[PDB]
């Protein structure tokens, strides 16, 4: 190249993500699970194949930490093991969830300058250094994950965190509902491998539509809709009708026996505390992002709803990438790529100079 | 100025409407002034003071016709302009009564005795 | 090559694509004579 | 994506017949360059402006073909805008002029003589051509001619 | 302009036609002048056409 | 090497005279405006010895470079040097001069300078006959100053000539000739006489022809458009013709009384 | 050219020349019905060697 | 919309290139995509202009 390489390290909140910066895909996709017996000093790939004795945990779920030990375990044993770099020869831009408190911004860089070991750090809030990528500094970004999703509304770099609205309703909890309603009507889930296998099915094949209803009469009056799976354990489970309707409990809660509020509401009140003078050049510029892009067709219905969302008297300019799935990654990648973003970041000396609260201060 | 935006400035001075209320005037205009800009034909300010005051004795007020030769003479003792033809020629076009024939009457070279 | 493509002008039994061959050759002469042209003046 | 599209840029603007490091160094000035500028009257009318200065130095019929194509591309706003400043910067016959004997339905306007002499710049120009043409033939041998042995041929360099 | 053959080629034929047209009339007057003009008129040159094309409608006033 | 430059000075030298003497009555009256479409590269030709000229005044003009020079009008001129000294030859006057050209224009397209001179100079000089043909084709009137048009005229119905003294109009009156016809329009050359036999027939009756076609014919080559001109005519004029047949004096009653 | 005299052998027509520089060597007064079977003689010397004879068979 | 985006492209090369812009065919689509995602022209002006000279000197 023409300077010292670079490195982005994000555990996120399902996945480790790890590579240089300059790259559309990362380098390396990691589980984020954490093993115990249901191993102990083994984490990543071979927790996640001893999988059966061996819990599944996620040191992050609800956009902050429930375990410390857990996050400050995964960290170093991404650096030790997965990797095995020289830190000196790799600065590395952390990522923690949005809406992290200012403790947990303290604990992440202490744990990242010794447990971790980098020259100079940087920790940023996500879906904002997400859209630093998009090519603007403003707009809207419905981050949607596997632990939580959230609405940052993010104006010249930087996101009030009083108008970031956390929604629990994620990926977590649309495998809990499809788990709850097949075995209440009865059908066998049993274990936590078979648990992963029908969310694989979930994941990948799963058929969603825009229209719930008519689809609903055509699939009741003939059922042809289905499309057979049948994988190396041997299970066949399909069904058309059900898998486009599952995730409708996003904008209907009542489906479940939730009272809560819906997303299309939640993006509704996040934009009632943006301003409205920058209303319009927020809403110029519209993303599609989250991990949720597995399979497409959900992100239909997200733009239908952001559309209805501002008043029609000016059409809609959306920005569509080829692929959101990677969206924290591509992320971090464009900035850590930047040569001006040296200034902003902050090193060993200014940390040990002003206290470990100023990953606080100089982070805008 | 330059002379593209100059024109939107006077169709924006008559007309106090917005240059996105109406195009196509405006673009007649484009259309219009634009290869009848540079003159193709030879200039003289002595030919169109001596319609000028043609025009002001047609009106039948001989005083004026001389405070036009007073206001004439300001204009040379000043020298601060370069083409003083053109915009007395254009008040001139533009004259109109408070209160026949032209072919006949002294008109300037087309450049048909003239080319470069 | 002058002698060929010279015959070949004035054999208009020569058929439409050997009209068009030789009408190349007229262009590549063209660039051959280009040269001594400037050489004339330098002599 | 648009990490992909800066350098898709740096190709495509990249000829070839270092240079491999040089892309991948080029698409980092080029995010350093787009957050510059982020930190810190139609679209139409911009043409228009420019297709008066086309009538100012003659060539009617190309600005009323610039306009009766901006007029169905009104059917790209955003694109004109940067079009307008890429105009300026560049890279660092017709028998019906002066002919009646034509037609049957064609004008009497007579003769022209005010541009009749500038139909002979017309031929003017041809020839202009094909003289600065036998001037760089004869340039590109005299810096030939006087030289000295080895100072541009590395082959004295083995 | 080797005596300027290009200037002299717009004449010698506007020139020509127009000095026929004063000797083919010579002393006719009324509608026998205007057989006299509409007999050039169905000439297959459209040079000479359009020419005589602006003739006719002056002399036909 | 002043050999090797005449050939363009030869085909110079006999298109002049061409062009002087068979733009004249006699000659025609496509003839005319096919030599007056030549004056067009005359021009050419002319600026080209007075620019080379004022070349030569400096000295940046000699015989080799002039010899480079005058490369395209060899072959231009040499075209219309042979169409003139063709015609000449001959007695190419009408179609049969308007033919040649169509000859010409095929003769030549793998180069394709060969053809658009010959292409440009078609559509310049069938003027005059497209004229002709504007007039009978949408009219039951034709004039034709100068009679070598495909059809001619006779006239056969007089004051002496009656209705079974010159019994039926269709190939007698009315005729076509064979080798005035220009090369292109032979595939509907029954067809222009006799869409101009049904137009004067109802002339006889209505007041005109009352046209609404009334288009202009213009050359074109490979995808004609005067083609499909004539077929929309030649279905119009039958159409009124059979209208006015079987409306008035209708042939019903006829031949029931029969 | 060649390409040329394939326009009117990829479409309605028909060249006609005695310079012979075309493979299609058509046979006169045979216009009954059966042209379908013999009207075109393929003559293998003016083929060009761009077009195999699967090319310059499936024109015809 | 297809048909008319697809003669809206055409329009688009045809009034770059008599007014003789350096892009071709390709970069006009890249352009063309980069405002159509409602990225600020005024700094993509920057970005051609600063690697149109910046690519020379490499060759």
């Amino acid at each position: 190249d023409d300077d010292i390489a670079a490195l982005v390290v994000d555990n996120g909140s399902g996945m480790c993500k790890a590579g240089f910066a300059g790259d559309d895909a990362p380098r390396a996709v990691f589980p984020s699970i954490v093993g115990r017996p249901r191993k102990d000093s083994y984490v990543g790939d071979e927790a996640q194949s001893k999988r059966g004795i061996l819990t599944l945990k996620y040191p992050i779920e609800h956009g902050i930490v429930t375990n410390w030990d857990d996050m400050e375990k995964i960290w170093h044993h991404t650096f030790y093991n997965e990797l095995r770099v020289a830190p000196e020869e790799h600065p590395v831009l952390l990522t923690e969830a949005p809406l992290n408190p200012k403790a947990n911004r303290e604990k992440m860089t202490q744990i990242m300058f010794e447990t971790f070991n980098t020259p100079a750090m940087y920790v940023a809030i996500q879906a904002v250094l997400s859209l630093y990528a998009s090519g603007r500094t403003t707009g809207i970004v419905m981050d949607s994950g596997d632990g939580v999703t959230h609405t940052v509304p993010i104006y010249e770099g930087y996101a009030l965190p009083h108008a970031i609205l956390r929604l629990d309703l994620a990926g977590r909890d649309l495998t809990d509902y499809l788990m709850k309603i097949l075995t209440e009507r009865g059908y066998s889930f049993t274990t936590t491998a078979e648990r992963e296998i029908v969310r694989d099915i979930k994941e990948k094949l799963c058929y969603v539509a825009l229209d719930f209803e008519q689809e609903m009469a055509t699939a009741a009056s003939s059922s042809s809709l289905e499309k057979s799976y049948e994988l190396p354990d041997g299970q066949v489970i399909t069904i058309g009708n059900e898998r486009f309707r599952c995730p409708e409990a996003l904008f209907q809660p009542s489906f479940l026996g939730m009272e809560s509020c819906g997303i299309h509401e939640t993006t509704f009140n996040s934009i009632m505390k943006c301003d409205v003078d920058i209303r319009k050049d927020l809403y110029a510029n519209t993303v599609l992002s989250g991990g949720t892009t597995m399979y497409p067709g959900i992100a239909d219905r997200m733009q239908k709803e952001i559309t209805a969302l501002a008043p029609s008297t000016m059409k809609i300019k959306i920005i569509a990438p080829p692929e959101r799935k990677y969206s924290v990654w591509i992320g971090g990648s464009i900035l850590a790529s930047l040569s001006t973003f040296q200034q902003m970041w902050i090193s060993k000396q200014e940390y040990d100079e002003s206290g470990p609260s100023i990953v606080h201060r100089k982070c805008f | 100025k330059s002379p593209n935006v100059l024109l939107q400035n006077l169709c924006c001075r008559i007309l106090g409407r917005s240059e996105a209320d109406v195009a196509q005037q405006f673009q007649y205009a484009v259309r219009v002034i634009g290869s009848n800009f540079a003159p193709t034909v030879e200039r003289d300010e002595f030919l169109v003071a001596e319609k000028i005051k043609k025009e002001l004795i047609r009106q039948r007020r001989e005083a004026d016709a001389a405070l036009f030769s007073e206001l004439h003479r300001k204009l040379h003792s000043q020298g601060v302009l370069k083409n003083k033809w053109s915009i007395l020629y254009l008040l001139l076009s533009l004259s109109e009564d408070p209160r026949s024939y032209a072919t006949l009457f002294a008109q300037a070279l087309p450049r048909d005795a003239h080319s470069t | 090559i002058r002698r060929y493509t010279d015959q070949r002008s004035l054999d208009r039994s020569f058929g439409l694509v050997g009209q068009s061959f030789c009408a190349a050759l007229h262009q590549e002469l063209r660039e051959y004579y280009r040269l001594l042209s400037v050489l004339h003046s330098q002599l | 994506s648009i990490t992909q599209l800066f350098d898709d840029l740096c190709e495509a603007l990249l000829p070839a017949a270092n240079r491999k490091r040089a892309k991948r160094s080029l698409k980092k000035v080029a995010y350093n360059a787009l957050f510059t500028n982020l930190f810190q009257l139609p679209a139409r009318n911009k043409i228009l402006m420019l297709s008066f200065d086309l009538r100012v130095g003659g060539l009617g019929p190309k600005a009323d073909r610039l306009e009766e194509l901006v007029e169905e591309l009104e059917a790209v706003g955003s694109v004109l805008d940067l079009l307008v400043q890429l105009a300026g910067s560049g890279p660092p016959r017709d028998y019906f002029l002066n002919n009646k004997h034509v037609g049957r339905n064609v004008p009497y306007s007579g003769y022209d003589c005010d541009d009749l002499s500038v139909f002979e710049m017309d031929v003017q120009s041809l020839i202009s051509r094909e003289e600065c043409l036998c001037h760089s033939m004869i340039q590109e041998t005299l810096q030939v001619m006087e030289a000295a042995p080895g100072t541009g041929l590395p082959t004295v360099g083995l | 302009l080797r005596r300027l053959l290009v200037w002299t080629y717009d004449p010698k034929i506007r020139l020509k036609t127009l000095a026929a047209l004063v000797d083919h009339c010579q002393g006719r007057k009324g509608g026998e002048l205007a057989s006299a003009v509409h007999a050039y008129t169905k000439t297959g040159d459209p040079y000479m056409r359009s020419l005589v094309q602006h003739i006719l409608s002056l002399v036909s006033h | 090497l002043v050999h090797r430059i005449l050939p363009v000075a030869a085909s110079y030298s006999a298109v002049t005279r061409f062009i002087e003497e068979k733009s004249s009555f006699e000659y025609g009256q496509v003839n005319h405006a096919l030599a007056a479409a030549m004056r067009t590269l005359v021009k050419e030709h002319l600026i080209l010895v007075s620019q080379l000229e004022q070349l030569h005044r400096q000295g940046l003009l000699s015989l080799q470079k002039l010899w480079f020079y005058i490369q395209p009008a060899m072959r231009t001129m040499d075209i219309l040097a042979s169409l003139a000294t063709s015609v000449d030859k001959g007695e190419c006057l009408g179609g049969s001069t308007l033919s040649l050209l169509h000859d010409r224009s095929f003769s030549y397209t793998g180069d394709s300078q060969a053809q658009e001179l010959c292409l440009y100079l078609t559509k310049a000089a069938s003027a005059p006959y497209f004229e002709v043909l504007e007039k009978w084709i949408y009219r039951g009137i034709i004039h034709d100053p100068y009679s070598e048009f495909m059809v001619e005229e006779h006239e056969l119905r007089k004051e002496r000539i009656q209705e079974d003294y010159n019994d039926k109009y269709w190939d007698q009156r009315y005729t076509i000739v064979q080798q005035q016809i220009p090369s292109f329009l032979q595939k509907m050359a029954d067809k222009i006489l006799s869409t101009g036999k049904y137009l004067n027939v109802v002339r006889e009756c209505g007041h005109d022809v009352t046209c609404p076609v009334a288009k202009e014919i213009i050359y074109t080559l490979k995808e004609r458009a005067y083609v499909e001109q004539i077929e929309k005519a030649f279905n119009y004029a039958s159409k009124v013709l059979l209208d006015f047949l079987m409306e008035e004096k209708e042939l019903v009653a006829h031949l029931r009384s029969i | 050219p060649v390409l040329s005299f394939l326009y009117r052998w990829i479409y309605d027509g028909e060249l006609e020349d005695t310079y012979h520089e075309f493979f299609v060597a058509s046979d006169p007064t045979v216009k009954t019905d059966r042209l379908w079977h013999d009207k075109y003689t393929l003559r293998k010397s003016m083929i060009p060697s761009f077009m195999t004879m699967d090319q310059s068979r499936k024109v015809l | 919309n297809l048909n008319a985006v697809r003669e809206t492209m055409d329009v688009l090369l045809e009034i770059s290139r008599i007014l003789n812009t350096g892009l071709d065919m390709e970069t006009l689509s890249i352009c063309v995509r980069l405002c159509e995602q409602g990225i600020n022209p005024e700094a993509l002006s920057s970005v051609i202009k600063e690697l149109r000279k910046a690519t020379e000197a490499l060759k």
